[PDB]
RNA sequence: AGCUUUACUGCAGGCUGUCGCUGAG
RNA sequence: CGCACGGAGGCGAAGAACCACAGAUUUCCGAAUGAGAAUCUCUAACAAUUGCUUCGCGCAAUGAGGAACCCCGAGAACUGAAACAUCUCAGUAUCGGGAGGAACAGAAAACGCAACGUGAUGUCGUUAGUAACCGCGAGUGAACGCGAUACAGCCCAAAC
């Protein structure tokens, strides 16, 4: 079986979807945890550095 | 699918917010939706 | 605990803890470990009191030894809040210290002798 | 503090009801019960509520056909407003 | 006269000997049954409680904090590293014990600010120290002309920054000449090479 | 317009609740009629009749009802 | 870059002595 | 009568529009705190951790955010050395914790132009690429003092 086409038809499940915190469509709905904003893991907002250049 | 009561109300919105540019507007700004969306051709959250 | 090494009979604390309430309406007491401590030192100590019940026990641990090399008599209370009522507090009181009795430099003097001899 | 009713619910279909089934439809507020659509109705029309049955529609608001008893008339009713 | 607390002081100077030797042997075998942030009624040095800024008062909490021995709890490196930087077991940190102890403390009482604390102690493999806190919002204190200070809105979390006095010594900052160059006046300031 | 803010502070704390149910009701019918398509409407009506209502509820705050 | 080994240099880990916890005859 | 110049209609001399300050209102989720949940739901709530305590959540605290700045911890590698291991990149990137409008520091167990001298602390200019480090390779690199800025000096523990 092709892991390209052939393998794309069974992609069905709903994983990521609308968070209640942050409005983005990133809660891991069988994770309970979004991967944006870190609702369900963090009370603190997810944020990094890396998320811009450094010396900006 | 079994979807919730907010889940509802979400999809209720996009189906509104898919609606055009009343014509009166038009006339009133002297003259497009840029956020029309297609149910199949487009893919809403969730 | 530790700084106790024999056991004051129950009858006897009665008696001593007598002595000081008219000790210090009739003489004159110290109460607290800090002004015990420099009665015992300045010699104007009879007859001190310490209490067993005291946590930690290094605020005491000192009074015996020291009593001691100074020749003042102590007893021991097993109660910390009896000793400070007896003194004349609301509070309690690790250790006090009579400092000069008034009508009871009898009985103190027997108490004195009663520990003495209780070892 | 939000109120029951909203406004009546009015089309073709909710005609029929209200001709053959001596019935109102409403836009009524989401959060409202069976018994909350049933009680607002009575005290602002002053009718007796049979039966009322509810449906979150895809306007984003909630609908409620209520069935009047044979005692008001629905068409009546619907027509002093 | 000597005060009756020089005597607890004189004691500690050799928690090997004497009564308080056996006190410790005692003590202990309750202490390692408590658990790692234990709040207690009277401190176990009192003299050096006092020293410290403690007083017998509304809002002064004291608890004694228990932390490991030795070296840092490091995990080896799961990618190149220079033989420099392959190291695991000599690696320690650069905080000391005392200074884990009040921050594992301030965070049990989340409302409440670190003041000072001091040792008591330590058994094969693990270390005691008993850590004065101060509530900043009781009244009790709002009004204290020595303590009051700590109420400031710049004291809160000091000991998170570092601002206590174990932390400030921890710091190098203790000298005020020679060999406090890189310490004074921030580690942070001067780079991180202190 | 129709109604001003002192004519709101002439009334007692029974004739505002009055009024207030009054213009709900107004209202109510207002949009009735335009849930109906009715076009006997004047748009500037339901307007203030939302306006007014705000009025009311401000002053009985004011006033302690 | 992956891999190997009696390549160079190190790092975990195991074994072992010693110090602390640790005391009485 | 927003952007927004339409149609209908309305508001304003009862002084509207508009602007400033103050106040009212302010749904649900959200640190999110009664419990659960992809913004909904289920049967009175400071959940959790603390301080005080009338030992009753009665009175209080914490939580999260913020452009960067600040403080305390954890801490690479590409790279440079024309290879490379110490060294270098660099206490940099990145990570954990936390404060404020600024932080931190701060009234000598100092300095050591050695003096019959200076006199809390930051910072700027200089001292100086000096002293010091270093397969003594490549590289790394202060301080005292001085000229300025601004200046401010105090409180406990104990003795009694
Ligand atoms: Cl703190
Ligand atoms: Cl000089
Ligand atoms: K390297
Ligand atoms: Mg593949
Ligand atoms: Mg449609
Ligand atoms: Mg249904
Ligand atoms: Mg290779
Ligand atoms: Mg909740
Ligand atoms: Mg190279
Ligand atoms: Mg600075
Ligand atoms: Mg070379
Ligand atoms: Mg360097
Ligand atoms: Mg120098
Ligand atoms: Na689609
Ligand atoms: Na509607
Ligand atoms: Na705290
Ligand atoms: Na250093
Ligand atoms: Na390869
Ligand atoms: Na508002
Ligand atoms: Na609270
Ligand atoms: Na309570
Ligand atoms: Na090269
Ligand atoms: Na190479
Ligand atoms: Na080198």
């Amino acid at each position: 079986t092709g892991a390209g086409t052939p393998s794309q038809g069974k992609k069905n499940t709903t994983t990521h979807t609308k968070c209640r915190r942050c409005g983005e469509k990133s809660y891991h709905t069988k994770k309970k945890v979004c991967s944006s904003c870190g609702f369900g893991k963090s009370a603190k907002r997810r944020d990094y550095e890396w998320q811009s250049k450094a010396g900006e | 699918g079994k979807k919730s009561k907010a889940t509802k109300k979400r999809l209720a919105k996009l189906d509104n917010q898919n609606s055009r540019v009343p014509a009166w507007v038009m006339l009133k700004t002297d003259r497009r939706n840029h956020k029309r969306r297609h149910w199949r051709r487009n893919d809403t959250d969730e | 605990p530790v700084y106790v090494d024999f056991d004051v009979p129950a009858d006897l604390e009665d008696d001593a803890l007598e002595a000081l309430e008219v000790a210090r309406d009739t003489g004159a007491v110290k109460k607290g470990t800090n002004e015990t401590t420099k009665s015992i030192e300045r010699g104007s100590a009879e007859l001190v009191f310490v209490a067993e019940d005291v946590q930690p026990e290094e605020i005491v641990m000192h009074i015996p030894e020291l009593a001691d090399e100074k020749g003042v008599p102590f007893i021991f209370v097993e109660q910390q809040d009896d000793l400070g009522h007896a003194a004349g507090l609301e509070v309690g009181s690790a250790a006090a210290a009579v400092t000069d009795a008034g009508e009871a430099d009898a009985d103190v003097e027997d108490i004195a002798d009663k520990v003495e001899e209780l070892r | 503090s939000w109120d029951v009713i909203k406004h009546p619910h009015v089309t073709e279909k909710a005609m029929n009801d209200m001709d053959f089934q001596n019935k109102l439809q409403f836009a009524v507020d989401d959060r409202a019960s069976k018994g909350e659509v049933a009680d607002a109705v009575e005290e602002q029309y002053d009718v007796t509520v049979e039966q009322v049955n509810t449906q979150n529609t895809m306007d984003g608001e909630k609908k409620a056909v209520v069935r009047l008893s044979e005692d008001d008339d629905a068409q009546e009713v619907a027509s002093r407003i | 006269a000597r005060s009756a607390y020089s005597y607890i002081r004189d004691a500690w100077e050799n928690p090997g000997d004497g009564q308080l030797a056996e006190l410790q042997w005692q003590r202990q075998q309750e202490w390692r049954n408590e658990g790692a942030v234990e709040r207690i009624e009277r401190p176990t040095r009192l003299d050096k409680a006092r020293s410290q800024g403690y007083k017998a008062k509304q809002g002064v909490i004291v608890a004694r904090v228990s932390v490991r021995k030795g070296s840092a709890r490091k995990r080896r490196h799961k990618a190149g590293r220079r033989s420099k930087r392959q190291g695991v077991t000599r690696i320690t940190r650069r905080k000391d014990i005392q200074r884990v102890a009040e921050e594992r403390a301030s965070r049990t009482f989340p409302n409440l600010r670190v003041l000072n604390s001091y040792s008591v102690g330590q058994d094969g493999r693990q270390k005691w120290h008993e850590v004065i806190l101060i509530d900043p919002n009781h009244p009790a204190i709002q009004n204290d002309d020595d303590l009051s200070w700590i109420c400031a809105d710049d004291q809160a979390d000091r000991v998170f920054r570092g601002l206590t006095g174990a932390g400030r010594r921890n710091r190098g900052l203790s000298g005020k000449g020679k060999g406090s160059e890189k310490t004074r006046p921030s580690l942070r300031s001067n780079g991180g090479k202190g | 317009t129709v109604l001003h803010v002192q004519e709101i502070r002439d009334m007692t704390p029974a004739e505002r609740e009055a009024e207030l149910d009054d213009l709900k009701t107004e209202l109510l019918n207002a949009r009735a009629v335009q849930a109906a398509g009715g076009a006997p409407e004047n748009p500037g009506r339901i307007k203030e009749l939302r306006k007014a209502i705000a009025r009311i509820k401000t002053i009985q705050g004011e006033e302690g009802d």
